[PDB]
RNA sequence: CCCCAUGUGGACCCGCCCCUUGGGGUGUGUCCAAAGGGCUUUGCCCGCUUCCGGAUGGGCCCGCGUCCCAUCAGCUAGUUGGUGGGGUAAUGGCCCACCAAGGCGACGACGGGUAGCCGGUCUGAGAGGAUGGCCGGCCACAGGGGCACUGAGACACGGGCCCCACUCCUACGGGAGGCAGCAGUUAGGAAUCUUCCGCAAUGGGCGCAAGCCUGACGGAGCGACGCCGCUUGGAGGAAGAAGCCCUUCGGGGUGUAAACUCCUGAACCCGGGACGAAACCCCCGACGAGGGGACUGACGGUACCGGGGUAAUAGCGCCGGCCAACUCCGUGCCAGCAGCCGCGGUAAUACGGAGGGCGCGAGCGUUACCCGGAUUCACUGGGCGUAAAGGGCGUGUAGGCGGCCUGGGGCGUCCCAUGU
């Protein structure tokens, strides 16, 4: 089955982007669009738009890319360089606002699910709420 | 404040007594992942009230009996098998895993 | 292994084990000389180690190594063990302290006294 | 050798005596008395009853029962007179019985 | 017992001036002068790539001969300007300044380091009137150091308070070569001090 | 029984003591039940003696007894003076 | 020690009320108190009795946490529960009679091994690992085993009884002992101190007080055992003594080091000499508040102050790489070194000495052990095609895990306040 859908829509956009891909879909689910929200807003992709494949709900996720580049491998810087989960099935992962992490030295964020609703560490931070710890991207 | 627990009630075989099955959860202190254990609880039921099925409120009390120390506060919801099921059902693997095995 | 296995199992601390029974783990035990006799290095090195089966007070009758240009040692003669091996001697686990009990210290030394225990020359 | 203060062990003995005394004449009187109950005479089951009360909080008095030992002797002792007095009783003397 | 024994040699093994006798330390003698190569036999000889190693240790053993302190009371000076808020590099040689044996150094009062410690030693020292004879005593912001009265009178600090005449001093510092008094202004900065030393590989060397 | 007393707690000869509420039974320099004071016996600071005059009169209210140099000390911070 | 009385009151039975496990009130019945002593002696002091309350200390119960081995898998009869009862300050199989047939276990029972537990401590970037000595908190024990008495309190280290072992006295019947208190002896061990001073200070027991007792404690003694501070000098002083080492024999090194000159002056001497002590007590005043007054220090004639005053201990490890520090000589797979890799069989920076050098310095080095480096048990932070590692395959129990939408609950999860 599909055991984790959360894990699975990062993958599939860390999957696309690799290889370059313009859009890229998702099988929707409320969370799973409330976490594409902060994505766009947090400019990691150019955003995401609700779409029906087979007749099911589905959500398209246009990547975004560096320009094109010099010398050998003109392949582009990804705007995503990372993107990994971290709370999981059988191994959940819950923060109080003084442990939410600053990833990257705060030129990366972290996404948390709070009883405030989906928000990023500084959005987190701001709200003074924890909460558990969905992923980590920059 | 007397403690008070939730459980099942997994044993009535005894007189004014009765076996309750707390379960609790917590993270596991090393490795965090959520975690569940349970302990069973023998509580003073004089009434002869709760039977086996029962979901009950046991409350912390002055001892009864050596082994007793909880009286059965109140009940929460009625019948309920499919738990007792549970307790029987491993108290029944036990009845191997020694020389012989355990079915499935 | 999965979390939850880890839950089950867990991971086994690892156990080191001595390399020195001078039993009570004692700094040093001191025994009394049995054999004196001098054995052979091995795989290519080659001479006369001067060696010494010693009865301890720990009960075990070990063999030790004798360090120093030359030793009084006898048969008879208390000594002091302090355990390290000898790369080339299988079966010496020890060293015997020189400058202790009968084991004289080294005529002669001027330099690394504090081993050999020779007291400090008097300079004329 | 000899720490003075052996005195101490040498009233012990005394005390002990003293109040082994007293209890056993309180436990003497108790049976009696619930004895007497027992059959089912009255009268004469209250009168001893009052002698027993009484030793016993003169035993609470000094250090011989003392505390709430006197109070449990006083009790366990009431009950099982007036009930056993269920024979055709009728408290007479009715000393230690609120009729 | 700090050190005492052939000073210019390390002067020599630094390869680098240390003025550990204040005068001659200028007189073409230093050594240093037409010989700044190391002691002993070998010091002609040419030298090899020094490891890491090498070099911090050298960095390090420099700082120290400098102000002739024991490792063992350097190290802890280190490791006290290791917690104390602020880059260690600079609290540390801040510290090292304050040691009183420094200051009378510094104020002139003893033409080296070495003669300063006996100075405070031997009593002929004051701060903020009680006399002080701890080479280790920390000098705080804002104390008097006075030189002792009865000493006033000696041979030795009268020459040097008189050479002192004119001759400027640490602008963390101050003297009034009158009363001969002096005064701890404030912890003097890494600009502050001209040292022939790198903290940089001294921090890294305690890092090791 | 209940006291207030000293404590010792400076170093060879440089004691430093603790008005204390301890029971009678606990070791000098052992757990007390409230510290209400301390007392610099040599002065060697401008303030060698504090009292907390407001517990003392506290724990008196209720048997605490003190030592007799303890009384000497809140007496001092006029524990009893009662104009 | 006892009896009678007085009953503020309190205890017990029964009834009732409020409370809610045995909490508080109330009515009848019953039951239960006491000790005196001292004076500045008609008053004050010390003290006695009953009850209620505070304060302190404690017993008992419960949730959670607390090593290794599953080559320990089943354990259990007072065992699990019940009813009546004993015992206790009190709950309770704690103990007893009778009844029931239960209780516990792989979420690891039972058994074996190891271990007092904690605040903390060591290490570590942290997570964690190791540890629990000194100091403080709790527990346990007092030659081994069992037991109770007296008491508010003990099953009672310097109290009692019995059994056991051992030591000593014995007129051989029978007795006396227990330093895991301070000091000390002996044995064992690599190894661990003075049969010290004092009751002055803090604290404790009794006493109205004076005061007595206090190996608790405050001190001094020994031991670089640890930490910190300090000395063995400072300035000048040759293109550079001698000795010693090396050399291309020109010279280079030890080295401003020395010698020597001048300066200061640890030790040591002389004089002064302490804080820690203010109460208790006396006097006035009401034995109160308050005021005044007197006594008292082991440390110790020590700290410290003033005067005088001598240049006055340096050692230990290392110099092949890791790792900072190199030459000659001796030796010849020897004698030896060695943490690892290794070094020595006639040129050895690796063995021994010397010269020189590096490190550290009243220390230096070794041995042992813990943490680190070791992400080498990996939660942070590892792996399993061929390096160690996928179970011969399936079916399926327990267990772990779970698509999309809405609503209730708020157990996890997050926040605030508060107590600890
Ligand atoms: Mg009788
Ligand atoms: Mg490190
Ligand atoms: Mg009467
Ligand atoms: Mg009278
Ligand atoms: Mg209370
Ligand atoms: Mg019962
Ligand atoms: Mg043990
Ligand atoms: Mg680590
Ligand atoms: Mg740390
Ligand atoms: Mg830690
Ligand atoms: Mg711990
Ligand atoms: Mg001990
Ligand atoms: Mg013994
Ligand atoms: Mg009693
Ligand atoms: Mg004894
Ligand atoms: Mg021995
Ligand atoms: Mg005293
Ligand atoms: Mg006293
Ligand atoms: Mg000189
Ligand atoms: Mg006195
Ligand atoms: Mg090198
Ligand atoms: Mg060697
Ligand atoms: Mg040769
Ligand atoms: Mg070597
Ligand atoms: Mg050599
Ligand atoms: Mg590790
Ligand atoms: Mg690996
Ligand atoms: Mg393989
Ligand atoms: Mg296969
Ligand atoms: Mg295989
Ligand atoms: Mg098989
Ligand atoms: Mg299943
Ligand atoms: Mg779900
Ligand atoms: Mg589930
Ligand atoms: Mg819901
Ligand atoms: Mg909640
Ligand atoms: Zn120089």
């Amino acid at each position: 089955m599909l055991t984790d859908p959360i894990a699975d829509m990062l993958t599939r956009i860390r999957n696309a982007t690799r290889v370059y891909k313009e859009s890229t879909d998702v099988p929707a689910s409320r969370f799973k669009e409330e976490i594409l929200r902060i994505l766009a807003r947090e400019g990691f992709i150019k955003g995401y738009e609700r779409v029906d494949v087979d007749g099911k709900p589905y959500l398209r996720v246009y990547l975004k890319y560096g320009p094109r580049r010099q010398g050998p491998d003109p392949r582009p810087e990804q705007v995503i360089h990372h993107i990994r989960r971290i709370s999981k099935p059988g191994r959940r992962v819950y923060v109080g606002v003084k442990e939410i992490p600053r990833v990257r030295r705060g030129l990366g964020i972290a996404i948390l699910s709070t009883s405030k609703g989906v928000l990023t560490d500084r959005e987190a931070r701001k709200l003074g709420v924890g909460g558990e710890l969905i992923c980590e991207v920059w | 404040p007397k403690k008070v627990l939730t459980g099942v009630v997994v044993s009535d075989k005894m007189q004014k007594t009765v076996t309750v099955l707390v379960e609790r959860q917590f993270p596991h202190p090393l490795y965090g992942k959520v975690i569940k254990r349970s302990k069973k609880y023998l509580a003073h039921d004089p009434e002869e009230k709760y039977k086996l099925g029962d979901v009950v409120e046991i409350i912390e009390s002055r001892p009864i009996s050596k082994r007793k120390r909880f009286r059965v506060l109140r009940l929460v919801e009625s019948g309920r098998m499919d738990l007792v099921e549970k307790y029987l059902i491993r108290r029944q693997n036990y009845e191997s895993l020694s020389k012989r095995g355990g079915k499935a | 292994p999965t979390i939850n296995q880890l839950v089950r199992k867990g991971r086994e601390k690892v156990r080191k084990k001595s390399k020195v029974p001078a039993l009570k783990g004692a700094p040093f035990r001191r025994g009394v000389c049995t054999v004196v006799r001098t054995v052979t290095p091995k795989k290519p090195n080659s001479a006369l180690r001067k060696v010494a089966k010693v009865r301890l007070t720990s009960g075990y009758e070990v063999t030790a190594y004798i360090p120093g240009e030359g030793h009084n040692l006898q048969e008879h003669s208390v000594v002091l063990i302090r355990g390290g091996r000898v790369k080339d001697l299988p079966g010496v686990r020890y060293h015997i302290v020189r400058g202790v009990y009968d084991a004289a210290g080294v005529k002669d030394r001027k330099k690394s006294r504090s081993k050999y225990g020779t007291k400090k020359p008097k300079e004329a | 050798r000899n720490l003075s203060a052996l005195k101490r062990h040498r009233q012990s003995l005394k005390r002990r005596l003293r109040n082994k005394a007293k209890k056993s004449a309180i436990k003497t009187l108790s049976k009696k008395a619930i004895q007497l109950a027992q059959e089912g005479k009255a009268e004469e089951a209250l009168k001893i009853m009052r002698k027993a009360e009484s030793l016993i909080d003169k035993a609470a008095k000094g250090s011989t029962l003392h505390k709430n030992a006197a109070a449990r002797r006083k009790s366990r002792l009431m009950r099982k007179v007036r009930q056993l007095l269920e024979a055709a009783g009728a408290p007479l003397i009715g000393g230690g019985l609120s009729a | 017992g700090r050190y005492i024994g052939p000073v210019c040699r390390l002067c020599r093994r630094e390869g680098v001036k240390l003025y550990l006798k204040g005068e001659r330390c200028y007189s073409p003698k230093c050594a240093m002068e037409r010989r700044p190569y190391p002691p002993g036999q070998h010091g002609q000889k040419r030298a090899r790539r020094p490891s890491d190693y090498a070099v911090r240790l050298r960095e390090k053993q420099k700082l120290r001969r400098i102000y002739g302190i024991s490792e063992r009371q350097f190290r802890n000076l280190f490791e006290e300007a290791s917690k104390k808020k602020g880059v260690t590099g600079s609290v540390f040689l801040g510290l090292l300044e304050s040691r009183l044996d420094n200051v009378v150094y510094r104020l002139g009062f003893a033409v080296s380091r070495r003669q300063a410690r006996q100075l405070v030693r031997h009593g002929h020292i004051t701060v903020n009137g009680r006399r002080v004879d701890l080479p280790s005593y920390r000098v705080r912001p804002g104390d008097e150091i006075a030189v002792a009265e009865k000493s006033r009178n000696l041979e030795l600090i009268r020459q040097n308070l008189e050479a002192m005449k004119g001759r400027k001093v640490g602008p963390w510092l101050s003297l009034d070569v009158e009363g001969m008094k002096g005064k701890f202004l404030r912890l003097p900065d890494r600009e502050d001090l001209a040292l022939p030393v790198n903290e940089q590989l001294v921090i890294e060397f305690y890092s090791r | 029984m209940v006291k207030i007393r000293l404590a010792r707690f400076g170093s060879k000869h440089n004691p430093h003591y603790r008005i204390v509420v301890t029971d009678a039974r606990r070791k000098r320099d052992g757990k007390y039940i409230e510290k209400i004071g301390y007392y610099d016996p040599r002065k060697t600071t401008p303030d060698w003696l504090k009292v907390d005059v407001e517990r003392a009169r506290y724990w008196l209210s209720v048997g605490a007894q003190p030592t007799d140099t303890a009384r000497r000390l809140l007496r001092q911070a006029g524990v009893f003076r009662q104009e």
